[PDB]
């Protein structure tokens, strides 16, 4: 059980350190499907 | 009728052109396949 107290004192740590890391936001670009989609139609394009 | 001889030989010809034009276009098919096959979403991340 202290052992376990313990552990979870350094999962509650971890948790913290993750939002930290959480508080940098690293967003995918707002674009990704929208160029995947204007890549498509320029390799159709450049095909053609 | 020699010239109908000849210009039937050039219909035979020009019905294989067809078949070759027939086949190149379904080539064209499978090869815009192929391109659209590469340009898929791809559903690994929860995989990973």
């Amino acid at each position: 059980t202290k052992k376990l107290q313990a552990t979870i004192i350094s999962t509650k740590e971890d948790f913290l350190r993750s939002q930290e890391i959480l508080a940098q936001t690293h967003l995918p670009e707002k674009s990704v499907f929208e160029d995947i989609d204007i890549k498509r139609k320029e390799i159709i394009n450049k095909e053609g | 009728e020699k010239l109908s001889e000849v210009r039937s030989r050039l219909k035979e010809i020009d019905g294989r052109l067809k078949s070759t034009k027939n086949e190149m276009r379904k080539t064209n098919f499978r090869m815009t396949e192929l391109k659209m096959n590469v340009g898929k979403v791809v559903d690994t991340g929860i995989l990973n």
